[PDB]
RNA sequence: UUACGGCGGCCACAGCGGCAGGGAAACGCCCGGUCCCAUUCCGAACCCGGAAGCUAAGCCUGCCAGCGCCGAUGAUACUGCCCCUCCGGGUGGAAAAGUAGGACACCGCCGAACA
RNA sequence: UGCCUCCUAAAAUGUAACGGAGGCGCCCAAAGGUUCCCUCAACCUGGACGGCAAUCAGGUGGCGAGUGUAAAUGCACAAG
RNA sequence: GUUGCGUGGUUCACCGCGGAGGUAGAGCUACUGGAUGGCCGAUGGGUUACUGACGUCAGCCAAACUCCGA
């Protein structure tokens, strides 16, 4: 199979980078889920497993945006930019969920740092 | 005759702060060849696996998905 | 476009649903890969792949090949660890059909009195393996131009769960079985 | 790496000296690769002692 | 008997202590010559008591030797002060407890094979008796 | 139809046990069936008696201060020197369920040539239920040539008895000389 | 609230295997290699652009103790301190193995459909 | 005869004997630093030379491989 | 060990609590080795009543064996 060899590959790529970044409550940590699709973001708090903020490529507002999935990925890097500022947040630590640094997530990393977040 | 008869130093290893005992920052917790013991919260390793302490605060120990952790409660 | 490829979802995909009953379209087999290697065993000596078992799967194959490298030390074979014994190249996607119409139809009746080839070479699941004689039958390269001769053997890797549901799939492309 | 090590693979177009032909792709230079057997004209893919006394006597 | 490899030459004595807790009951035959106090059963005790149950049983039946020499005892040279090094393995011993069941036996005829034991007992360096299957 | 009366223990330990051995009685503990387990005494030797008349498979019906109790012995722990039961594992049988117990298999016949015979398992463990129907099974060897072996499977076994171990135990065997 | 996606706790009472069933959004396979990027050869993987095809697989839910795991009670081994000449006894702790049985996990936060 | 690892050493540490076994007086300019990626051995089935075993292909496989070098403690999250 | 000056219950004993172990024992189809009797038989020996690897059903052993464990 393919499709059970890529879960099985990303979570433990996902374990590697895990060890060694896990990210605190005044340092939350930017969790990234990137499907063909459509991307999902949230921080996430690891000292009991709490979501402060989360943000979306399912809801209506990154729905209608002309273009590419990468510019749909700078709208949704721009929504929990905004949205991290309003629970009082503005470092993190960057989770690349197993996969590749580059394309939409970098896009995503990338319109997050214009906007506030300073990772 | 004999060819046996030569042993090395005793390097005093083991666990040197036990659990509950109150320490300082920076003292070496469990002195030891690999890990035995693995560093937790709070908890540095050391270059031979000494297990050092980072910050002042109460050694506990636990288990952490099969290795058996030191840690300090702050 | 391959005219093995658009040959395959004409009237092979439809026919496998009538000698097989499946009852989903992604259930029906398919080839995936087509694996080629040399496998020079005399180049533990005198050194000369690069020239020759390089050179010849570049052009009957199309893409250059990667050189494998020995695992373990053995005595007897004169053989180190990180060795350069074995040269291999992988064909996917349209370079997949093309070498396999270019394989059944001029190449594979080129062998020095030929038979045909026999349907007992399947592994268990569905994955055909056959062997090859020299340097000869792929036209790409030349008699003239070469070193000493040498064969290799063809692997064909098939989504087929069992064995003859491999056959049936074989039999359709071109190969001659008996 | 799919880009200049790997040899020239141009369109070419096969003939037989039967009268089959047909067009893929292939290294060899011209788009002239002519063959003199196909899967068309060769054979396999289209077809005692007590005997040879009486054939004595 | 003798054991082909041992992993460590010179060994410890094995230590005379405790009621056996394995291979205390008869398993194999119908009767069995029990252990009831401490020795070191060497090889040559067992291929005594062994021919001294063949030779009066004299066909039939099956014995069995659920006991093996396989620890090494040592000795030193004779005109020898003390310690120059452990010396060379010279015996081989099986470590006998009591409770400990030593040879077994069928034989159809209760009274021949109850004697045949007794001849083995006077062989071994122990007090022994002559269990049955309960 | 085996009475035996017990009794209830005040103290249980290593030492209230010492005691009751030289006071003639046995510990045991009656357990099974979701109930929690009483730890109570046997009277030593008449337990002992319908243990050597009965095999180790006596449905005995047990006394409990006047509370009636069936009961099976699923193990026993003999002493390896007195050869005396120190603690029987008794546990309750509400008259017919489908235990798991073994059962002794005996050997009847002869050899006509120079055979041995030689029988590895004294039992093998069948499915019963309560008041004992099951006993040793009997089995027939006429002595054959040393290529014929006799297994768990084809053993003469009644009705509402099933086989549970293995069918291919050897359980009788012969060979030449 | 749920035959639903994520992120953690926890690391077999949670694993393995067998038998059935599920596609609203979602996860997925899947159609392609012009663009960033990629293969010690290969758009298989990684990356990118798509939405024709489908729940076969993954994933999710339900059901079985076959294998694996957990597992007392009571007894025993061993043992501290005594009594005592050994043997054993008094008193305070008390396993491993096996048995009865347990078990096809449980809980926290966010999102989506609900309500 | 100094150093290093184990057992003796009696479940912290330490512990003698001309007690039981073994290593060291180096090696590596990558076998160091970092960032990313991968899973081994053995067994089974099919394959030109090719054999028990070279390279290929597919199943099975949770650590039995591996660690520059002796042993112990570690390491599959990998320190491979 | 004594004695001079400082410190003053920090020592020690018992009870309750928080903790690391790998001895005793036991276990080994949990590893590395040893090894008993069946069963199956790759190989070896002259077409086979001799050898019996690896496997499997029982019963075992260990200072430098340990899934366990006072
Ligand atoms: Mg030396
Ligand atoms: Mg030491
Ligand atoms: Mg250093
Ligand atoms: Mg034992
Ligand atoms: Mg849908
Ligand atoms: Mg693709
Ligand atoms: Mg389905
Ligand atoms: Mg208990
Ligand atoms: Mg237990
Ligand atoms: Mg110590
Ligand atoms: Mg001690
Ligand atoms: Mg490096
Ligand atoms: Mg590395
Ligand atoms: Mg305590
Ligand atoms: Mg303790
Ligand atoms: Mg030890
Ligand atoms: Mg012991
Ligand atoms: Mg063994
Ligand atoms: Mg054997
Ligand atoms: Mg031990
Ligand atoms: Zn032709």
């Amino acid at each position: 199979s393919v499709s059970a060899t890529r879960r099985i590959s990303r979570l433990r790529r996902h374990t590697r980078l895990r060890k060694k970044l896990s990210g605190t409550a005044e340092r939350p940590r930017l969790v990234v889920h990137r499907s063909a699709r459509h991307i999902h973001v949230q921080l996430v708090n690891d000292l009991n497993g709490t979501t402060v903020a989360a943000a979306s490529s399912i809801e209506a507002d990154v729905r209608g945006v002309p273009g590419d999935k990468k510019a749909r990925s700078v709208r949704v890097g721009q929504l929990i930019a905004e949205r991290a500022k309003a629970a009082g947040i503005d470092t993190v630590v960057f989770d690349r969920g197993g996969y590749t640094y580059g394309g939409r997530i970098a896009a995503l990393a990338d319109a997050a740092r214009e906007n506030g977040l300073s990772f | 005759s004999s060819r046996n008869g030569r042993d090395s130093a005793a390097q005093r290893l083991g666990v040197k702060r036990y659990g509950g005992q109150v320490v300082k920052a920076g003292e070496i917790l469990v002195r030891q060849r690999g890990t035995k013991f693995h560093p937790g919260v709070n908890v540095g390793r050391g270059g031979d696996d000494t297990l050092f302490a980072k910050t002042a605060g109460a050694v506990e120990f636990g288990i952490k998905r099969g290795r058996k952790t030191v840690s300090i409660v702050g | 476009q391959p005219r093995l490829k658009e040959r395959y979802r004409s009237e092979i995909r439809d026919a496998l649903r009538k000698q097989f009953g499946y009852g989903n379209v992604m259930q029906i087999p398919t080839v995936t890969k087509v694996v080629v290697n040399m496998g020079v065993g005399e180049a533990a000596r005198d050194a000369k792949l690069i020239n020759g078992a390089v050179n010849d799967l570049a052009l009957i194959t199309g893409q250059k090949p990667e050189v494998r490298r020995a695992r373990k030390s053995i005595a007897q074979f004169k053989l180190r660890e990180g060795m350069p014994v074995g040269v291999r190249v992988t064909l996917r996607g349209d370079r997949m059909w093309e070498f396999l119409d270019r394989l059944t139809s001029i190449a594979l009746p080129r062998i020095r009195d030929f038979r045909g080839l026999s349907p007992k070479q399947f592994d268990g699941v569905g994955n055909y393996t056959f062997g090859l004689a020299e340097q000869a039958v792929f036209h790409e390269v030349d008699v003239d131009k070469i070193d000493r001769v040498r064969g290799m053997d063809i692997n064909v890797v098939t989504s087929a769960a069992t064995d003859d549901e491999g056959r049936a799939l074989l039999r359709a492309l071109g190969f001659p079985f008996k | 790496m799919k880009s200049d090590i790997h040899p020239a693979y141009e369109e070419t177009t096969v003939v037989c000296g039967c009268g089959n032909t047909f067009q893929t792709r292939s290294t060899k230079p011209g788009g002239r690769i002519v063959v003199e057997v196909c899967s068309q004209c060769h054979p396999f893919y289209t077809g005692g002692r007590v005997a040879r006394f009486e054939k004595r006597y | 008997l003798i054991p082909r490899k041992v992993k460590h030459r010179k060994q410890h004595h094995p230590r005379q202590r405790g009621i056996a807790s394995g291979g205390t009951t008869v398993n194999f035959g119908d009767y069995g010559i029990q252990a009831l106090e401490h020795a070191y059963v060497t090889n040559r005790q067992i291929e005594s008591a062994r021919i001294a149950i063949n030779r009066h049983i004299k066909r039939g039946g099956k014995v069995w030797i659920n006991i093996f020499p396989d620890r090494p005892l040592t000795k030193k040279p004779a005109e020898t002060r003390m310690g120059s090094g452990k010396g060379s393995p010279e015996w081989w011993v099986a470590n006998v407890k009591p409770g400990r069941v030593l040879f077994e036996l069928s034989y159809p005829n209760e009274g021949v094979a109850r004697a045949a034991l007794t001849r083995a007992i006077h062989k071994l360096p122990i007090k022994a008796r002559i269990i049955t299957r309960e | 139809s085996n009475q035996l009366r017990v009794t209830v223990r005040t103290e249980t330990g290593k030492g209230a046990s010492r005691r009751a051995r030289r006071a003639g009685k046995i510990p045991a503990v009656l357990y099974g069936h979701g109930a929690e387990p009483q730890h109570l005494e046997l009277p030593g030797h008449d337990y002992a008696a319908v243990l050597r008349h009965s095999g180790t498979n006596a449905v005995l019906t047990l006394d409990i201060a006047g509370k009636e109790q069936l009961a099976l012995t699923k193990a026993l722990h003999i002493h390896p020197i007195r050869r005396t039961i120190q603690h029987a594992d008794l546990l309750v049988v509400r008259r017919g369920e489908k235990v798991v117990v073994e059962v002794s298999v005996v050997v009847e016949g002869q050899a006509g040539p120079d055979t041995l015979v030689t029988q590895e398992t004294n039992s093998i463990e069948i499915e019963a239920e309560a008041l004992s129907i099951p006993e040793q099974l009997t089995v027939s060897i006429e002595g054959a040539e040393p290529g014929t072996q006799l297994t768990a499977g084809q053993i003469a076994l009644p009705a509402g008895v099933s086989l549970i171990s293995d069918p291919d135990l050897l359980v009788v065997n012969v060979v030449k000389a």
